[PDB]
């Protein structure tokens, strides 16, 4: 549940009491954590700026480092140097502690997710061998990440192979709210249903 | 009959209608509302299983039945938006 | 003192206050003996250039600097850097100004206000241009988008990222063709929308009503 | 020759330069103030643009879907200038427009919201009752006259 976390720890870095916790460099890289994992470009944005106490403190750890360095380029656009702190946050962020190790697998599994909704959000389109170019990697490299996370259908996106064009789908508009309401809808029914049924027969 | 009639909007009434701006304003206030209701009727059914009905009704506000007010404003837009549609639809299948 | 509290104001984005604790601030170091207060008094004269800039205000830039008596005292690269970008901003040229920054580099270097507030007018000059010239168009070429601003059509692709983003014009680039629709029509359905939270609420209640329903088993 | 000048802008027409040119040449040229000189012929050039942005106008208002190349023609211009006149006269905010680069339309209007189209579509219903109306009233009357 890293929602509830998020919005608990903010309140931590700009007051802090030290007794039975643990060291306040530690504090600063679970804030950086959920914010990240959490949150979408505009609240995770004018959240580290108008935080003064993660800035004042600049690097002084490695894990802190690797952290911070990650949200510049994800907020910023700079998606060459995006994928380099990917890889550090992994060795020395989630493993040394005892809260995210747990987590290793499910956390860059998610971050890889929100680089990519940001990235076609801005773009109609993309060509396969330009968004390879943008990330680092090569051409082949990108179509078996982009492959784990569209049947499942958190990116809402789908590849043109032979136009090497990659289209984006993803609905904004009023079908987009029809989509969620209607599923909720079933789901009050269900639970009338079944509440109805045992009382009209006990 | 005489004292009846009342009206030339006998037969120009049903197929007479308001713009749909009005009825956008209706369903989007409509709406809005019956959040309001139903956010007191969450107080209150936390409640509704002490001692006597009469003092719940004063304690945690019961008054004026929160359940029949949400029952009321939901069943006036309720019948209005099939009036709504109903004339709608009547007007285009007729007309052309 | 005064140096500090208009630097101060600059970052917190209103000049008007930036700029009289800086004219306080070169009255100072002007009337106290020279000897090493004449280097720091250079400074503050260039502070006071920055200010009307950023308040979009570049005549007044202009009226600071005469040859009577403003140059004369303290006379820099960073003062002919002053005017330089101040007519930048005025033409509306992106080129202009990078060729400012170029030769007067030492300025933006020894000066962080100078550098700091280079970057912030760089990009809203940039971000402002650019709405004007794809504001009667929808399926604009980036290509003929790039001859007008100046710029090359990569840094045109960069922007627009950013700004789709802030979604401060809307819009959707599309790099099949090198196109960019700007899309300017309504978000959101206000009705459908407030339809979502008394959804929202009425599956919140069903949860306590069968908490009365325990009642009756 | 006045009373004719301002008579072509008052209504709205299409009509094109270089017969804007022929004709007002040698007859105001004999005027002065906007015309001979070399500075006020700077001032007889300016009513080149003004021939072309009455033009946009009266296109705005009838197309709402015109073909930029066509435009083109119309105006006697090329791509690029076409261009320029309706981008310095959307900015004034006389008119509105959105141009498609790879030419093939060139869309005068300002995109209508579903309320406003509805809107428009309750008014003719109304109306259209009234019409049947007011006959219904006028052929109670002829029964009498026949």
């Amino acid at each position: 549940n890293f929602k509830e976390a998020a919005k608990l720890l903010v309140d931590s870095l700009a007051t802090f009491t030290s007794i039975e916790l643990t060291s306040y460099e530690s504090i600063a890289t679970y804030a950086s954590v959920t914010g990240l994992f959490t949150l979408e470009r505009t609240d995770l944005k004018s959240k580290v700026i108008d935080s003064p106490e993660l800035l004042s403190l600049i690097s002084t750890t490695a894990a802190l480092q690797s952290i911070s360095s990650l949200t510049i380029s994800l907020y910023a656009s700079d998606y060459a140097s995006y994928f380099p702190y990917l890889l550090e946050t992994y060795a020395n962020v989630l493993i040394p502690c005892k809260y995210l190790n747990r987590h290793a697998d499910f956390f860059v599994r998610e971050m890889r997710r929100k680089v990519y909704a940001q990235l076609l959000e801005s773009y109609k389109t993309l060509s396969l061998k330009s968004m390879a170019s943008a990330f680092g990697v090569s051409v082949a490299f990108l179509d078996n990440d982009l492959g784990k996370f569209i049947p499942n259908k958190q990116l809402n996106c789908v590849i043109d192979r032979v136009n090497g064009i990659v289209e984006t789908n993803r609905p904004d508009n009023k079908n987009a709210q029809y989509h969620l309401l209607v599923k909720q809808g079933d789901g009050l029914l269900t639970k009338l249903q079944k509440y109805g049924a045992a009382v009209r027969l006990t | 009959k005489m004292l009846m009639n009342l009206h030339k909007e006998q037969w120009q009434s049903g197929l007479k209608m308001y713009d749909y701006e009005e009825k956008e304003e209706s369903n989007l206030a409509a709406t809005k509302s019956m959040v309001k209701i139903a956010e007191q009727y969450s107080k209150r059914i936390e409640e509704e299983k002490e001692l006597t009905e009469e003092e719940l009704k004063t304690r945690y506000v019961g008054r004026q039945d929160p359940k029949k007010h949400l029952s009321e404003t939901a069943d006036e837009t309720l019948e209005n938006n099939i009036v709504s549609v109903l004339t709608a639809g009547v007007n285009s299948v007729a007309i052309k | 003192l005064d140096l500090m509290s208009g630097i101060l104001h600059c970052e917190d984005k209103d000049y008007k206050t930036a700029f009289s604790y800086f004219f306080e601030s070169f009255e100072s170091y002007h009337n106290l003996t020279t000897h090493n207060s004449y280097e720091k008094a250079c400074q503050v004269l260039k502070y006071m250039l920055l200010s009307k800039i950023m308040l979009n205000l570049i005549d007044d830039v202009k009226n600071i600097l005469n040859a009577k008596y403003t140059k004369e005292t303290y006379q820099s690269r960073g003062i002919d850097a002053m005017k330089a970008v101040a007519e930048a901003y005025n033409n509306r040229s992106l080129l202009d100004f990078n060729t400012a920054l170029k030769q007067y580099e030492k300025e933006l270097m020894g000066d962080e206000l100078t550098r700091s507030h280079f970057n912030a007018l760089y990009d809203t000059l940039l971000e402002s241009n650019l709405c004007k010239i794809i504001e009667p168009f929808e399926c604009v070429e980036i290509s003929h988008i790039s001859k007008i601003i100046g710029l090359d059509t990569q840094q045109v692709e960069g922007k627009l990222s950013q700004m789709i983003l802030d979604k401060i014009f809307y819009g959707v680039l599309d790099q099949g063709n090198g196109w960019l629709y700007v899309y300017e029509t309504p978000n959101q359905d206000a009705t459908y929308d407030s339809a979502l939270e008394l959804v929202g609420q009425l599956n919140k209640v069903v949860d306590q009503l069968f908490e009365k329903a325990s009642v009756l088993y | 020759s006045q009373e004719s000048l301002v008579k072509l802008f008052t209504t709205n027409e299409l009509m094109r330069w270089p017969i804007v040119q022929k004709t007002y040449e040698p007859v105001l040229n004999e005027d002065d103030l906007a015309f001979g000189g070399e500075a006020n012929k700077h001032h007889w050039e300016d009513l080149q643009k003004r021939v072309i942005e009455h033009n946009l106008r009266v296109i705005s208002e009838y197309y709402s879907r015109i073909t930029l190349l066509r435009l083109n023609e119309l105006l006697d211009l090329t791509e690029s200038q076409t261009e320029t006149y309706i981008s310095d006269l959307v900015n004034q905010g006389i008119i509105y427009a959105k141009v498609n680069r790879p030419a093939k339309i060139v869309n005068f209007e300002k995109p209508k919201n579903s309320s406003q189209l509805l809107n428009e579509w309750s008014h003719n219903v109304d109306e259209l009752l009234e019409h049947i109306e007011t006959i219904g009233h006028l052929i109670t009357k002829e029964e009498i006259m026949h």
